[PDB]
């Protein structure tokens, strides 16, 4: 019987921010 | 597909996705890494760049 | 093995190498190959949108960084097993970045 | 089952570690998608 | 007595036994689409129950023979839009159920084929209910076990070099998977949507053994050959040359901790705990 | 068959050998000997039922042990040894020797003579010295072997 | 011997009595909001302590009736800008500290009604030490166990249809907490900010028991009838008929394995390890 | 008998002996760096083996002597584009390996020095291997374990005051690490690219005792200086007083659970399972 | 605490494990939220 | 050797689970980086 | 090879020697030595079958129990002192003393003369005094050698 | 050095200590002592190899073991009252009563004088009534002292 009773939180500021970055290339690969 | 380039065309079976077809290449983005061979085919459209 | 690494008959030729498999691309700058990139995105497209590319690489003291002034040439080389270098992008760096 | 006993009652919170989904939000809201698909305990091997 | 499971002619029936008092048999319920509201203004929240429910069997048993087992492999693994029916032997359940190898489980099944035991495989199935109206697919695509009649030992091939695995305390797991089948909420049946996909699989074999005898040669040509190389887009082969009555695959070892040399004080020798392999793309 | 009968224990003679010549290893006066081979038994049971549904073998051997008053130098330096090898100190090394053992005996009224013989017997411990004040030394052996070759009645 | 816990007028001594020499009470100290910078050129970083530290309490008992037993789930649950005081027995400690339950956990107290153990109630409770003077919020929410003097079954009840809970190795666990109140780093003080909200509290129970008798019968009257069943914003009706002195709730089994039926090899009925119900929106 | 690690000039012999059957040298293999594809048409996926693969070992040993285990540490610790070098006593691997501390763990070595156990530490080693002609790196630091000859008690000092540990059940576990190193793959090569960083490292002492006298002043003075103050850019200072032969050293508390007072039924004592303090910038 | 030699020795890895929270980056840069919120154990069970 | 097969029994699993790291996909795509940076399992302790 | 013969436990002479110089350390009164050389064995099976396919030694280990009713200083003092130094108090460091040893026994009817030999045994504990009331005092040491060194007919 | 001599169990004289004073504490009637330092040893493999490359001593301490059958109103109210203090009933203290333990036995026929002292041993447990029908009480004490501080030949 001693036997048996032996049984994420995002900043959405960061993102907006480290995104920046990549978010204005493919207008950049267009001129403007 | 590092011989290919745009505006060839190349053949494209997808099951399920119910495709057997004959496709021009409007893009091609090769990735080391993932060792990815990116298509995109028939047309490229941009999204706020365009 | 290696010339005059072996006496004569010890050892058969080419060990203890073997046929090239796996994809390897290499980076070439000004006509120098950067020799520590761990990857390589390749970008081929029609004409409303920009062909490019980016390599990553890891650096030291800002040795390599040095090595890319905006205007600066690169061509990225392809290979698949054993086959022959491809050049299949050439264009000139328009961003450098090193952070941590 | 002395070895059983540690084992069973171990062997039960490893699911209960093991299974627990990811639950991201952005500024209070959720950002995980409710994509309604099943998953259910693995083969015990 | 005994749990069948079929697929239309294709048939197999799992002893359910097992040793003592062990676990046969867990089915378990539950409401993975309630949506419990975590906030609000009352001491205890609002819910909403609008899905179709869980139901999971977990089964564990023996089979007596290898061909049973190789049946049971590939009946789990086969894609088909034909149901998948379980028979369970006890009341609490009704005759049958449709059911889909684990949902979302790169471990569906698993067999073991212990050292020392002969005629034995340990057997354990985790499958999902579905609903028997609600199979749906287009692709089909039967598995198959490759089988030979030889008695050799376990053999990895790559490089041009082939290194045989010591029958010295080796044991066999194999596990077989369907993580790419979609089980799906439905607004007010009880039982989910099934969505067969003729679409990769899980499909590995894991060896433990000993290795006594030419110790550095042994492990040193394995690790040389399979693990220092690159393999490109080939593998290794691995053929059991008819060792439960098993034939030649095509496999490669994946990601961190595939092999494993073991040295243990006061012993002379290596043991391997694993040595594991996925099967890759050779069904041409 | 043979009608069962009785065995006297001082009637036998067991034997051993090298498994690499088939030569007799010198060993004497056993005062007990005791083989049984044996098995591990999974005993199943199924769902509902509270009976046994099967029971299955696995992981044989056979447990052999000997208690004897007679010292032999040459099993106890082919024991140190191992294989093929004979040693007067211990060897640092994996294989332990592996003994062909025989044992043969006369049915206590003459109606058969059983022999048991056991392959590749293994033995843990060797006892060497056994002294106790105003005793021989006895020597007490406990080993396992792979399998019985041979049991059977092999008198004329 | 007792640690006190009040609120107000409401007090609970809680027996600090434990079987041998098992662990009674657990003081944690910590620093969560020190940044160590996680880089810099330095071979050991800088570093930065500006913020009220973390104690924790874990403290492990017994209580000798039910009625008090849902005196403290009540004291637990509620919501009040109140301070709840905790006074420790030891000498470590300060004659009051003020605290929250556990600072974000779903199960802060929990309370077990193992099978055989009449009168006997395991306590576990876990609180978050907080500033005195930084108990901080606008509503009062007095939580409520309801409680009856009938000797009943535990009943089930949905769908018009009720399931009686075998008596047969029945055992009941409840946990409570406030996962949604905020305690908060300050600047300045030694201590955290307690925001305490009239908002939604988690409150589970949990029954195991095993089904001896009329076994299909009870257990698809279960299972049909709750699990398979869409219950809408309504949900079970869980009734204990004045065991442990307890009412009538309403609740539901939420997420992938509230439930489940266990089958062992050579025993002629089923197992029920779990059965997990969470209270839901009742109160007017 | 011994594993040798050395770095130039610099070199320490570790024993690798254990008790009994213990796990002295676990090498690992893996292949991080395969592309098995997630989805397609097969029923087995495509793959692609194409980097340098993984080689790890954990080294498990004894040493004799304290002063060897902070050469040891100082070993490891230390930032130089040196080759650090394994010799390996077992005829499968080769007469030198070229490795890192432990790719990117905070605990590439272990030190134990248990209570009793006089001139014993338990060593533990992780190494990720490493190609030799690809170390790289801007320069050297140099790492240091502060050493003195005293016999004095172990002393934590903040806010002016000082606070000595208990020798009753005194323990000390020392951890090392360099997560800021990088290990990279290599194309088309066996081994990966190492890249060494003159940047912060880890370094922990943790401490287990029990208080067994002066039991409130002992305990209240170190957390009342410690934990219940803020302490600033500035650490509390750690100082061995010549225990193990080491010196004095700045350190802070880190984290949720960095200290514990644990109470057990039936004893007149408090426990502390855990006392753990980082090091902190102090080198000029 | 009698089968101590598995439990104890597994309830506090256990704890270890389960205080594993989530955190991630992009580019070096930390996007986990700094929530001056904190957390302390659950109840023993 | 019911606290040392045990402990044994559970430090595999520990390791095993120690080691399912996050990933992370937007509509069918990886958003993890392929930083071809290595991790091995760390000291005994 | 020599005919396996009894061995007389009271003909046994036993001694032991200090490793750093094999000068006798001064023991005598046995009553009882049992000298047992012992490995572990890994019986191995195999995939697709009941029986033994391998067994392997691993962790050596000798054996040594001795009783003996003749109390010596010296053995004890050399126990206390750890290796190479004599103490009259318990010594606070982690080397124990390890005693060479020597057993050597005539042969029952002169066949051979046995001599075992063991290198660093250890004794975990050292029993001090063992007073029984009606009774010498009479020692018991368990303890462990690293092998044997000699197992030998040393007759002429 | 001195020869080993037999020892008479009857001719031991056991002492007990206060540390605090070195005051006899009342104690008699002694039938069996037992003492013995141990310690544990750590016990090392290598991975080459099947032998022990090394063996160390850790924890330290003294087995005290009494067999007695005078009651002692002192030594029972010693233990109960803890370090420096005397009492009637059980103390709610950690601290236990520390004895200086003494016994100086003569050997057999006069060759020396073995002395044995131990310091710091404690009792877990003290039997108080120990009555069995027909019989004197008879007390068995088992405890562990820190060390040994003597061992020597106090002969002239």
């Amino acid at each position: 019987d001693g036997g048996g009773g032996g049984g994420a939180t995002i900043d959405g500021r960061q993102i907006s921010e480290s995104t920046g970055r990549y978010r204005s290339d493919p207008s950049r690969r267009r001129g403007i | 597909l590092y011989d290919a380039e745009p505006g060839d065309t190349i053949d494209i079976t997808i099951d399920p996705r119910g495709i057997d077809e004959e496709f021009v290449i409007a893009a091609i983005e090769y990735r080391w890494g993932v060792d990815e061979t990116i298509l995109t085919v028939v047309e490229k459209r941009g999204d706020v760049d365009d | 093995p290696q010339l005059g690494d072996s006496k004569l008959g010890e050892s058969q030729l080419g060990s203890p190498g073997t046929l090239k498999q796996g994809v390897e691309w290499t980076v070439v700058v000004d006509g120098e190959e950067q020799n520590n990139v761990w990857d390589v995105q390749v970008v081929d497209t029609a004409n409303p949108f920009g062909d490019y590319a980016v390599f990553k690489m890891d650096d030291r003291g800002g040795q390599a960084f040095e090595a890319y002034p905006r205007g600066t040439r690169v061509e990225a080389y392809v290979s698949e097993g054993t086959e022959p270098l491809d050049n299949r992008f050439t264009g000139y760096v328009v961003e450098r970045r090193e952070n941590e | 089952d002395g070895g059983g006993g540690g084992g069973n009652s171990s062997r039960q919170p490893f699911a209960g570690g093991f299974f627990g989904g990811g639950n991201a939000t952005i500024d209070g809201r959720q950002i995980s998608e409710s994509t309604g698909r099943y998953r259910s305990d693995p083969s015990r091997r | 007595v005994d749990a069948t499971l079929s697929r239309g002619g294709t048939s197999v029936d799992i002893p359910l036994v097992e040793e003592g008092g062990e676990i046969l048999l867990s089915s378990t319920f539950g409401k993975p689409e309630v949506n419990v509201r975590k906030s609000g203004g009352s001491l205890n929240p609002r819910v909403i129950d609008s899905w179709s429910g869980l139901q999971t069997f977990q089964l564990v048993g023996k089979l007596y023979d290898y061909s049973t087992s190789h049946q049971l492999a590939d009946l789990v693994k086969t894609a088909s839009t034909t149901p998948l029916e379980l028979q369970i032997p006890q009341d609490a359940y009704p005759d049958t159920v449709t059911v889909a190898p684990a949902a979302g489980q790169a471990s569906a099944l698993t067999l073991e084929y212990p050292a020392g035991r002969k005629d034995l495989v340990d057997v354990s199935l985790s499958l999902t209910r579905v609903d028997p109206n609600s199979v749906r697919g287009v692709g089909d695509q039967q598995a198959t076990t490759p089988t030979t009649t030889g008695t050799g030992p376990v053999e990895v091939t790559a490089g041009g070099t082939t290194v045989q695995l010591p029958s010295s305390g080796l044991s066999v797991e194999r596990t077989v998977g369907r993580p790419n089948d979609a089980v799906r909420r439905v607004p007010r049946q009880a039982d989910p949507r099934y969505e067969v996909k003729a679409k990769v699989t899980n499909d590995v074999f894991t060896f433990s053994f000993e290795t006594l005898d030419n110790i550095p040669a042994t492990l040193n040509a394995l690790t040389d050959n399979v693990f220092r190389e690159q393999l490109g887009r080939d593998g290794v082969t691995l053929d059991f040359n008819g060792l439960l009555g098993l034939g030649s695959v095509k496999a490669i070892p994946v990601g961190s901790s595939p092999f494993r040399q073991v040295h243990q004080a006061g012993r002379g020798w290596v043991t391997v705990p694993t040595l594991e392999f996925r099967r890759i793309y050779s069904n041409e | 068959a043979t009608s069962p009968e009785g065995i006297w224990s001082n009637s036998g003679a067991l034997t051993f050998e090298d498994p690499a010549d088939d030569s007799e290893i010198l060993f004497a006066g056993v005062r007990d000997v005791t083989i049984t081979p044996a098995y591990e038994h999974a005993e199943l049971y199924t769902i509902d039922s509270t009976f046994r549904d099967e029971v299955k073998r696995y992981e044989h051997n056979v447990n052999v042990e000997i208690t004897y008053a007679k010292f032999s130098l040459e099993f106890a330096q082919e024991w140190l040894g191992g294989p093929g090898a004979t040693a007067t100190a211990s060897q640092d090394d994996s294989d332990p020797m592996k003994f062909n053992l025989e044992n043969v005996t006369p049915s206590a009224s003459g109606g058969f003579e059983r022999t048991t013989a056991v392959e590749n017997v293994v033995f843990p411990e060797l006892p060497l010295d056994s002294a106790t004040y105003g005793e021989y030394e006895e020597y007490s052996l406990t080993g396992s072997g792979r399998s019985v070759t041979n049991l059977a009645d092999t008198s004329g």
